[PDB]
């Protein structure tokens, strides 16, 4: 129903500018002002700015001189003009619906902004299966290796998200123009090797979908 | 108002003016269908057989823990900025569940309520204005932003809410009785009929004790009871069929 | 410049107790009729979401355990009773004065009993060895507290160049910790020596976590 | 609206003498074959009452309602359409409006902003008559309504007829603790002059528990034209002021009041 996902940017380089467009769904753009935050650069959440109901913009002390918000009422789209991006500005930008007292009641998925001129690298998706000499206790441990991919975002799950209790996903490490991601799951012997288990990996940054049977 | 198709907000309630009719209030109190039925200053069973000048039914929705704010001698954001009742409010506040009635797929976020107002509302004062007011001495001059809060807040409506977070269809019955004619009353009990025996009676116009009989006496349909030469109780019109 | 000094950085509270996440502010108060802040909750695998606005109002969909209050400078978030599905990072938001900054974020953790980590090694598949790479992964999951140090030790010589750990914070429902240790090697390095061992030292586990495997065990 | 009629011929306020009219049942006490002495607002017998005409002379003045008013209407074309009651007859306070547009008897209490001259208009009264009403200029708007009543549908004779007076409609309006008691009586007649010399008791019509202060009143009249060049048919009404005097009520064997006596 409510969708506030971000799209638009193709390549974010350092000391350059590029616009980000956040989708507006579930409410009228002229009624609520889209808020902007980034994904915890070090300490907790940080504020970027807020757009008025068709008026002006407010920004943070650190991001006023670097970032700017532009409201397009003709296209019903919220633009976010970035300027003078550095290597430390790599983070996920989020949009939110305005509450009463400038709150953020609803949240979107956003987009992963990585400040680097490196070329796109596809993921080295391979399964982490137990060996022939591996032991078991009536349950098997399976994993998937998504290493050497760039840039963010990326999706990893098990059987398109069939299980959610025993599924665990690890955070992606911010390497030099690279990322390392992995996952793990605890399933019984009746589900593997008795049944087929497939790890679904999708890389929206490169639009690559690699499936590997364990 | 109790079976309304749509219930309005706490600040834009649908006020139904009841006048020139009868209505039983104990029929709903002992119905075992509504959750809350609390009257202030008078029991709901006592006012069932008492007339009033006017009766207003204010239909709106609030949460479980918010019903305490709508009462005499109680403060709150909804009680000060949306719907202020007087400290001597002698009315009633009826409420019942609404999760299986007003909910929809994904939740009903259409209800709203005001968090703040420039001034406190007077007793029985409705306000449907959405004017954006300023926090301090630096006004935003119109649109929202820069310490200019929007007056209305979104209302969460999910099926897995708690007992305090559950919305309730509230219907506040504000009663008033003044020197003006009492236009609102309640119905009476059933009727009986026994003839040829000295028995007590209470008809629509009078009461007393007498013997009920039948005869060929005429009576003007535009009258209720008759009197004799000495102004004594004489033949009367049946409140039922003529 | 509004810097919300949100303290403490984390909490070790057991089930059924009352957790206290404070949030200090400097500017400002008396906006309309209060000066409270908005509180949020971000899990390790979910974006943040609004729990309570202005620390004194009701919100549907969230459990009743979330409450709070606050003075003109110090604001308090109250979580009572602490259940087994509220392990996440909480924040506070300034709204009564520009900039609308946020706090540093307090990691509310469920104080469970100490436990040792598991051990399981995953040598590379036939496809990886055929291409030329050799990625070994040693998972240490279901442990408490977060104090864990994993070090790959090749039997010829300890390797600390291609090692890399991905430590996951305490999940919401799963009240234990999890970390994935990886090691990037080629087919020549994997075929160099026969036996390879995944070593690690945990605070709870008095005995060292040691599991050896051979290159032919696949 | 603010359109004043030009066909109104300025003539002095003629009056007549009621013989014994203005008597009604003062309460719901049924009696038969007795003389009931009681003090209530009745018209003194052989008293002077005004004479207003509604013809192509058209009187509709603002007359007082301090003590009590009695109505009598001799009509041959059914020109009467309703009455207006209030303190100042404007939207400053509540005003009781009674309307009879030959389809429904509407009785409402609002802040009616009455026009300079309320009336209803019958169009094309000469050729292709049809006796249809389409103009409704009783008031402009209304606010803060406290009472509303609408009768069942019907059809009143809108035929403008000539000859002698054939309809004698008499009403009484008083206030008792806000309970406005309205009376009515319709009987046929054959009259060519002022009010007839006879007797007739008026019965209760309705009881309106409104509770307003009334000091003035007006009367609705129907016009005809084939809004200043409008004329009226053939009808006249009378106004009599009530007084709290003692009167006897001669109830017959059937229980209806056939005669009365003044004090």
């Amino acid at each position: 129903q409510v969708q506030l996902k971000q799209s638009g940017p193709s390549l974010v380089q350092p000391s350059q500018s590029l616009s980000i467009t956040c989708t507006v769904s579930g409410f009228s753009l002229t009624s609520y002002g889209v808020h902007w935050v980034r994904q915890s650069p070090g300490k907790g959440l940080e504020w970027l700015g807020v757009m008025w109901r068709g008026g002006n913009t407010d920004y943070n002390a650190a991001f006023m001189s670097r970032l700017s918000i532009t409201k397009d009422n003709s296209k019903s789209q919220v633009f976010f003009k970035m300027n003078s991006l550095q290597t430390d500005d790599t983070a996920i930008y989020y949009c939110a619906k305005n509450g009463g007292a400038h709150a953020m009641d609803f949240w979107g998925q956003g987009t992963s902004v990585t400040v680097s001129s490196a070329k796109t690298t596809p993921p080295s998706v391979y399964p982490l299966a137990p060996g022939s000499a591996a032991q078991t206790n009536s349950m098997v441990t399976l994993g998937c290796l998504v290493k050497g991919y760039f840039p963010e975002p990326v999706t990893v799950t098990w059987n398109s998200g069939s299980l959610s209790s025993g599924v665990h996903t690890f955070p992606a490490v911010l390497q030099s123009d690279l990322y390392t991601l992995s996952s793990s799951v605890t399933v019984p012997s009746s589900t593997w090797p008795s049944e087929t288990v497939t790890c679904n990996v999708a890389h929206p940054a490169s639009s690559t979908k690699v499936d590997k049977k364990i | 108002v109790f079976n309304a198709t749509r219930f309005a907000s706490v600040y834009a309630w649908n006020r139904k003016r009841i006048s020139n009719c009868v209505a039983d209030y104990s029929v709903l109190y002992n119905s075992a269908s509504f959750s809350t039925f609390k009257c202030y200053g008078v029991s709901p069973t006592k006012l069932n057989d008492l007339c009033f000048t006017n009766v207003y039914a204010d239909s709106f929705v609030i949460r479980g823990d918010e019903v305490r704010q709508i009462a005499p001698g109680q403060t709150g954001k909804i009680a000060d900025y949306n719907y202020k009742l007087p400290d001597d409010f002698t009315g009633c506040v009826i409420a019942w569940n609404s999760n299986n009635l007003d909910s929809k797929v994904g939740g009903n976020y259409n209800y709203l309520y005001r968090l703040f107002r420039k001034s406190n509302l007077k007793p029985f004062e409705r306000d449907i204005s959405t004017e954006i007011y300023q926090a301090g001495s630096t006004p935003c001059n119109g649109v929202e932003g820069f310490n200019c809060y929007f007056p209305l807040q979104s209302y969460g409506f999910q099926p897995t809410n708690g007992v305090g977070y559950q919305p309730y269809r509230v219907v506040v019955l504000s009663f008033e009785l003044l020197h003006a004619p009492a236009t609102v009353c309640g119905p009476k009990k059933s009727t009986n009929l026994v003839k040829n025996k000295c028995v007590n009676f209470n008809f629509n116009g009078l009461t007393g004790t007498g013997v009920l009989t039948e005869s060929n006496k005429k009576f003007l349909p535009f009258q209720q009871f008759g009197r004799d030469i000495a102004d004594t109780t004489d033949a009367v019109r049946d409140p039922q069929t003529l | 410049n509004i810097v919300l000094t949100q303290s403490p950085a984390s909490l070790a509270v057991s089930l059924g107790q009352r957790a206290t996440i404070s949030c200090r502010a400097s500017e400002s108060v008396d906006s309309y009729g209060n000066s409270f802040l908005h509180w949020y909750q971000q899990k390790p695998g979910q974006p943040p979401k609004l729990l309570i606005y202005l620390a004194s109002n009701l919100e549907s969909g969230v459990p009743a355990r979330f409450s709070g209050s606050g003075s003109r400078t110090d604001f308090t978030l109250t979580i009572d009773p602490v259940e087994a599905d509220d392990a996440a990072t909480y924040y506070c938001q300034q709204n009564n004065e520009d900039p609308f900054t946020f706090g540093s974020g307090t990691k509310l953790e469920i104080k469970r009993a100490d436990a040792a980590p598991t051990v399981s090694i995953f040598p590379p598949s036939s496809e990886q060895l055929t291409s030329g790479g050799a990625s070994v992964v040693c998972f240490l999951n279901n442990f408490y507290p977060k104090d864990i140090n994993v070090k790959w030790k090749i039997d010829g010589s300890e390797r600390q160049n291609g090692v890399l750990n991905s430590w996951t914070d305490q999940d919401s429902k799963d009240s234990t910790y999890s970390m994935s240790s990886t090691l990037t090697l080629t087919k020549d390095e994997y075929e160099r020596h026969n036996s390879y061992t995944c070593e690690a030292t945990h605070k709870t586990s008095t005995s060292p976590i040691v599991k050896s495997f051979n290159r032919n065990e696949c | 609206q603010c359109v004043n009629l030009t066909t109104r011929t300025q003539l002095p306020p003629a009056y007549t003498n009621s013989f014994t009219r203005g008597v009604y049942y003062p309460d719901k006490v049924f009696r038969s074959s007795v003389l009931h002495s009681t003090q209530d607002l009745f018209l003194p017998f052989f008293s002077n009452v005004t004479w207003f005409h509604a013809i192509h002379r058209f009187d509709n003045p603002v007359l007082p309602f301090n003590d009590g008013v009695y109505f009598a209407s001799t009509e041959k074309s059914n020109i009467i359409r309703g009455w207006i009651f209030g303190t100042t007859l404007d939207s400053k306070t509540q005003s009781l409006l009674i309307v009879n547009n030959a389809t429904n008897v509407v009785i409402k209490v609002c802040e009616f902003q009455f026009c300079n001259d309320p009336f209803l208009g019958v169009y094309y009264h000469k050729n292709n008559k049809s006796w249809m009403e389409s103009e409704f200029r009783v008031y402009s708007s209304a606010n803060n309504c406290t009472f509303e009543y609408v009768s069942q549908p019907f059809l009143m004779d809108l035929e403008g007829k000539q000859g002698n007076f054939k309809n004698l409609r008499e009403f009484v309006f008083k206030n008792i603790d806000g309970y406005f008691k309205i009376y009515s009586k319709h009987t046929p007649i054959n009259l060519v002059r002022d009010l007839p010399q006879g007797f007739s008791a008026l019965e209760p019509l309705v009881d309106l528990p409104i509770g307003i202060n009334i000091t003035r009143f007006q009367t609705l009249l129907a016009l005809h034209r084939s809004s200043s060049g409008w004329t009226a048919g053939a009808a006249a009404y009378y106004v009599g002021y009530l007084q709290p005097r003692t009167f006897l009520l001669k109830y017959n064997e059937n229980g209806t009041i056939t005669d009365a006596v003044d004090c």
